[PDB]
C-alpha cells in the first residue's frame, strides 16, 4: 500500500498463477510468494509477527559483526583477546557478557514479547510486530509510516539472509564479515 | 446417610464433584512442568548411569569415604 | 457492673473457635484463586 | 561444564530440533492443509 | 490499552482503583489473585524495604557501642546466635498476628488494603494530601524493594558495604 506496483494485488510478478490464496494485498510486503503455501494452514498473524522479529534481530546482528571487525569498544581489546566473531559467542559466554544479555533480553520477551503475540493471536487490534515503539515520529507521518514499514521488512528479509551468509562464510573460510569481502581467495583459511 | 462432626467439617472438601475449568485450562502450564521433569529425569538417569559426568559428581562407593 | 446476655455459640463451640485459631486461621484464604 | 554435559545439551537440541520440530511441524501443515 | 506497555491491552482488573496503576501486569497475576491481598503484601514487602534500605546505609555509619561492629549482612549471623534476632522477630511477628485479622477484614471488604490508619503526626492533611503521598509510598516501595536487593548482592559478590564500594568502585 506504499503503492500496489510495489506490494499487493497484481504485483504478484512471480509467474503469477493467480496469487497465494490466504496472502492477499491486506499483508504488508506480500508479492504473493508463497511456494510452499505455508500461508495455507498458518496464522500470518503469528506468521507475520515471527517475520519481523527475525528481521530485527539480524539487521542488528549483521550491523553487528560488520562494525564489530570494524571496531571494538573502550576495551574489549584486553579481554576477549581479540576475537573472531563466534568465539565471541564462547568467550562471552565466560567474561559473563552474553550471560547478562540473556538475562534482560529475556526479561524483555518475557514481560512485553510474550503477551504481545497473545493479544494478536487473541484478535487484540495491534498488528504483527507492532510494539508502539516511535520515540521519533518518522512513524507519525501516516504516509512515510507505510513506505518504512514495505522498507523496514525487506531490508530485514535481505539481513537475515546477509547475517546467515556472514556466518556461514565465516566458519568455512576467512575471519567475519569485512575480512571475508577482504581476502577473496581460498588462499588462507584461518581456522574458527 | 449418618450426619458426623468430623462428616460436616470435611464436608465442603468433597463438595465439588465433576467441577470442571473450561478447555484446556492449565493444560500448557503441565505440559512444560512435565517436560522439566522428563529432562531431570534424563539429567539424573545420565548421572548415574555414568553416561554424564559432572564435576565433583562421582557415582562410586568410594565416594563415601 | 455490665452482665451482657450472651446469646451465643456455646462455651465448647468457642474452645472450637479457639482451636480453629491453630488448625484454620485465615492466613491462606487471602491467595485463594478466583 | 565437562564434554559429557555439551553432549548431554546438544542431544536435546537436536532432538528437538531434527525429530520433534520437523515431525511436528510437518503435522500441523499437513492437518491444516486438509 | 496499557498505559505503561502500549502494545499490551490493560490487565482487566488493574483499572486505576489503587494508586500506583500504570497498567503493569503483564504475567497477568492480578487475574489470578485478589487484587485487594496484592496491594497488602505490595506495600508490606515495600515497608520492609523502605526501612532495611535506610538499615543498611545506618548500620554502616554507625552501630551501638555494646553490639560489636560488623557489616550490615554479616549481623544477620551474629545475631541469630546474641538472640537479638528471637527479639526482632518475636515482635514483628506479633505485630502480625494482628495483621492476619487485618487481612481478612481486607478480603470482608472492610479494610482498605495498606491501610492500618497509623498517621501519628497527623501528616496527611487533605483527601488529595493523601493520594499525593499514598502514591509516593507506592513509588518508594517499588525503588527500594529493587534497591535492598542490590545491597545485599553487591556485598555478597564486592565484599564491601554499599557506601565503601561507593568510595572505592574496586570494579570485578
Ligand atoms: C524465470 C522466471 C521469472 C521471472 C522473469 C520473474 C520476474 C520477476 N519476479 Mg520472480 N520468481 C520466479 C520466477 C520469475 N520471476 C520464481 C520461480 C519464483 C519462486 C516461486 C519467484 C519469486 C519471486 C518473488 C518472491 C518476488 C518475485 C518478483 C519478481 C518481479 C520483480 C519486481 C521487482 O523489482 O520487485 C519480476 C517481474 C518480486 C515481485 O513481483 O515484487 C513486486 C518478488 O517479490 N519473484
Ligand atoms: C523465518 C522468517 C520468515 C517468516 C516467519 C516469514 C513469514 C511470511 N512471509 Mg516472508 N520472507 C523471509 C522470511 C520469513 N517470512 C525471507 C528470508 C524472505 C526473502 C526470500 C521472505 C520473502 C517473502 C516474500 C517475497 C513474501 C513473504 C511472505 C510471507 C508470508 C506468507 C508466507 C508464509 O506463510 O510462510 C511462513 C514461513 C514459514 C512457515 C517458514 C518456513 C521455513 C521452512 C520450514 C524452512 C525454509 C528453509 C529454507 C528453504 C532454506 C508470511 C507472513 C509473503 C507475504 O507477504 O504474504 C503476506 C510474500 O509475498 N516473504
Ligand atoms: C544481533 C545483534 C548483536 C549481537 C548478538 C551482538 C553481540 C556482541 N557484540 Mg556486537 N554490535 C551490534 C549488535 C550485536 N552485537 C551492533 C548493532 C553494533 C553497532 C553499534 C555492535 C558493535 C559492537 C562492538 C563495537 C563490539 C561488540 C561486541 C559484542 C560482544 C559483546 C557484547 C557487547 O559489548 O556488545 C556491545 C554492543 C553494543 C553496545 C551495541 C548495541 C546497541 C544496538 C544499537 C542495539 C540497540 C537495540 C535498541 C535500539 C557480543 C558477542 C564487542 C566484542 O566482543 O567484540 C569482539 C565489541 O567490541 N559489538
Ligand atoms: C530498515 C530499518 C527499519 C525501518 C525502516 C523501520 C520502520 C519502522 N519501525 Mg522498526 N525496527 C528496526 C528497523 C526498522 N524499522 C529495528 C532494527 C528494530 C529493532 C531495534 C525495530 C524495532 C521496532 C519496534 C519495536 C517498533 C518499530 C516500529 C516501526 C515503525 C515506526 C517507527 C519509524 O518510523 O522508525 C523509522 C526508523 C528508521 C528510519 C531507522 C533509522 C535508523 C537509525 C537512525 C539508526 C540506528 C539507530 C541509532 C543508534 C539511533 C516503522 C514502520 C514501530 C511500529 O510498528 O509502529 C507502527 C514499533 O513499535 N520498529
Ligand atoms: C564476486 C565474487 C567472487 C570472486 C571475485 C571469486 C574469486 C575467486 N574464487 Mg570464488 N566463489 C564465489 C565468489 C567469488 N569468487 C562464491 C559465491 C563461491 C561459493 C559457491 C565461491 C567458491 C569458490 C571455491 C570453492 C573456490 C573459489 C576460488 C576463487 C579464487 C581462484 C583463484 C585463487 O585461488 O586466487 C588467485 C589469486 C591469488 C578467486 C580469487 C578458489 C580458490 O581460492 O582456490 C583455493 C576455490 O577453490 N571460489
Ligand atoms: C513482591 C513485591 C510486589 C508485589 C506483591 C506487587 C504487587 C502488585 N503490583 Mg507491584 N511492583 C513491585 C513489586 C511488587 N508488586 C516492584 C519491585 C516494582 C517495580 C518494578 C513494581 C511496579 C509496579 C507497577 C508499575 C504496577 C504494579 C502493580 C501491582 C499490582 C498488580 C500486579 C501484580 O499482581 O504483581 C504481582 C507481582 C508479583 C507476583 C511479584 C513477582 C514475582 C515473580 C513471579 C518472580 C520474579 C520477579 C522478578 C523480580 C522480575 C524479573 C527480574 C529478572 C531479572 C529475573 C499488585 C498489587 C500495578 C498496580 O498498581 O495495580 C494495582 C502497577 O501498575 N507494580
Ligand atoms: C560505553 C562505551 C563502552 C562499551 C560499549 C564497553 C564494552 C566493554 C566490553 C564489551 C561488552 C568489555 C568486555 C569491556 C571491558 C573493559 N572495558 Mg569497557 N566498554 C566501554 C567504555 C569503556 C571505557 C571508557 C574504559 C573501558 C575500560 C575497560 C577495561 C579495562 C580494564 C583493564 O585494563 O583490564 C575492560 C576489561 C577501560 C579501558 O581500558 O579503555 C581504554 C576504560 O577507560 N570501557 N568493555
Ligand atoms: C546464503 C549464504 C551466503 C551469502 C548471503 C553470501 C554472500 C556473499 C557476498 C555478498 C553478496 C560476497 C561478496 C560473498 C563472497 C564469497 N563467498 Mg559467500 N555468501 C554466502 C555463503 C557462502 C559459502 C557457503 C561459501 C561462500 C564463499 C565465498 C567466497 C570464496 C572465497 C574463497 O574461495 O576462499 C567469496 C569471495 C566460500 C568460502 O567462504 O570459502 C570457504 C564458500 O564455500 N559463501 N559471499
Ligand atoms: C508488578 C508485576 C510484576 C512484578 C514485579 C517485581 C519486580 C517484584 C519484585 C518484588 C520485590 C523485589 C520485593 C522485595 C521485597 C524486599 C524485601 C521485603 C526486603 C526485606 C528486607 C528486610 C525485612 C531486611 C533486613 C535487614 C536489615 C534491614 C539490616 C541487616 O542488619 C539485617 C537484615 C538483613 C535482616 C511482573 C512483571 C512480574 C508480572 C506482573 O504482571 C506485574
Ligand atoms: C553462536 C554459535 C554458533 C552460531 C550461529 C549462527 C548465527 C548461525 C546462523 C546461520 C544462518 C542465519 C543461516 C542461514 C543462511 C541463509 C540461508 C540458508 C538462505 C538462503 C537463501 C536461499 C537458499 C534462497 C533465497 C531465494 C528464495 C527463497 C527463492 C528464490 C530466489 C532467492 C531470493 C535466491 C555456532 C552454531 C556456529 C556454534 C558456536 O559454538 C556458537
Ligand atoms: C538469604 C540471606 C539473607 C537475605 C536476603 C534478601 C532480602 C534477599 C532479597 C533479594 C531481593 C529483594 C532481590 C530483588 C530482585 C528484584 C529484581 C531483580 C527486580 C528488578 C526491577 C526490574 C527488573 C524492573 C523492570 C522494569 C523496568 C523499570 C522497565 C520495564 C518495565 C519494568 C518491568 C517495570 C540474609 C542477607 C538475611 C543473610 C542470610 O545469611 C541469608
Amino acid at each position: 500500500y506504499r503503492e500496489g506496483v510495489l506490494q499487493g494485488l497484481g504485483t504478484d510478478a512471480i509467474p503469477g498463477t493467480d496469487r497465494p490464496k490466504n496472502l492477499d494485498g491486506a499483508l504488508v510486503g506480500d508479492v504473493g510468494f508463497d511456494p510452499l503455501g505455508f500461508s495455507n494452514w498458518l496464522d500470518l498473524r503469528w506468521a507475520r509477527e515471527a517475520e519481523i522479529k527475525h528481521g530485527r534481530v539480524a539487521m542488528l546482528a549483521a550491523t553487528g559483526m560488520i562494525v564489530q571487525d570494524v571496531y571494538k569498544f573502550p576495551g574489549v581489546q584486553k579481554t576477549f583477546g581479540d576475537a573472531s566473531m563466534m568465539k565471541l559467542h564462547n568467550v562471552a559466554v565466560d567474561q559473563g557478557a552474553m550471560q547478562q544479555l540473556f538475562l534482560w533480553i529475556t526479561v524483555l520477551e518475557t514481560l512485553t514479547g510474550i503477551p504481545a503475540i497473545i493479544q494478536t493471536l487473541n484478535g487484540s487490534e495491534r498488528q504483527p510486530g507492532d510494539f508502539g515503539f516511535d520515540p521519533l515520529g518518522c512513524g507519525r507521518n501516516p504516509e512515510t509510516l507505510a513506505r518504512r514499514q514495505l522498507v523496514e521488512l525487506k531490508n530485514g528479509r535481505l539481513a537475515m539472509i546477509a547475517v546467515g551468509g556472514m556466518v556461514h562464510h565465516y566458519l568455512l573460510v576467512g575471519r567475519g564479515p569485512i575480512e571475508f569481502v577482504k581476502n577473496i581467495p581460498n588462499f588462507k583459511n584461518p581456522l574458527p | 446417610a449418618l450426619r458426623t462432626r468430623l462428616g460436616e467439617l470435611l464436608r465442603p472438601l468433597n463438595s465439588e464433584y465433576g467441577k470442571v475449568a473450561p478447555g484446556w485450562g492449565t493444560t500448557p502450564i503441565m505440559g512444560f512442568v512435565m517436560l522439566l521433569f522428563a529432562v531431570f529425569l534424563l539429567i539424573i538417569l545420565q548421572i548415574y548411569n555414568s553416561s554424564l559426568i559432572i564435576e565433583n559428581v562421582d557415582v562410586d562407593w568410594a565416594s563415601l569415604g | 457492673k455490665a452482665a451482657p446476655e450472651y446469646n451465643g455459640p456455646s462455651f465448647r463451640e468457642g474452645l472450637e473457635y479457639v482451636f480453629s485459631f491453630v488448625w484454620k486461621p485465615p492466613i491462606l484464604i487471602a491467595w485463594k484463586p478466583r | 561444564m565437562t564434554p559429557s554435559f555439551s553432549a548431554f545439551i546438544n542431544s536435546l537440541l537436536a532432538g528437538l530440533f531434527i525429530v520433534i520440530i520437523p515431525i511436528g511441524t510437518a503435522l500441523l501443515i499437513v492437518s491444516q492443509s486438509d | 490499552f496499557s498505559a505503561a506497555v502500549p502494545f499490551l491491552k490493560r490487565p482487566t482488573n488493574l483499572d486505576g482503583q489503587y494508586i500506583g496503576d500504570v497498567g503493569f501486569d503483564p504475567l497477568g497475576f492480578s487475574d489470578v489473585f485478589d487484587l485487594r491481598v496484592l496491594r497488602e503484601a505490595e506495600l508490606k514487602h515495600g515497608r520492609f524495604a523502605m526501612l532495611a534500605t535506610l538499615g543498611f546505609i545506618v548500620q554502616e555509619l554507625y552501630t551501638f557501642p555494646f553490639f560489636p561492629k560488623m557489616a550490615p549482612v554479616d549481623a544477620h549471623d551474629y545475631f541469630v546466635k546474641q538472640g537479638g534476632g528471637s527479639q526482632i522477630i518475636f515482635w514483628i511477628s506479633f505485630v502480625e498476628l494482628f495483621g492476619v485479622v487485618a487481612l481478612f477484614e481486607t478480603l470482608q471488604g472492610k479494610r482498605e488494603p495498606g491501610d492500618f490508619a497509623f498517621d501519628p503526626l497527623g501528616l496527611a492533611k487533605d483527601e488529595a494530601t493523601l493520594e499525593r503521598y499514598r502514591l509516593a509510598e507506592v513509588k518508594h516501595a517499588r525503588l527500594a524493594m529493587i534497591a535492598i536487593g542490590g545491597f545485599i548482592h553487591q556485598y555478597w559478590v564486592t565484599k564491601q558495604t554499599v557506601l565503601e564500594q561507593l568510595g572505592n568502585f574496586k570494579s570485578l
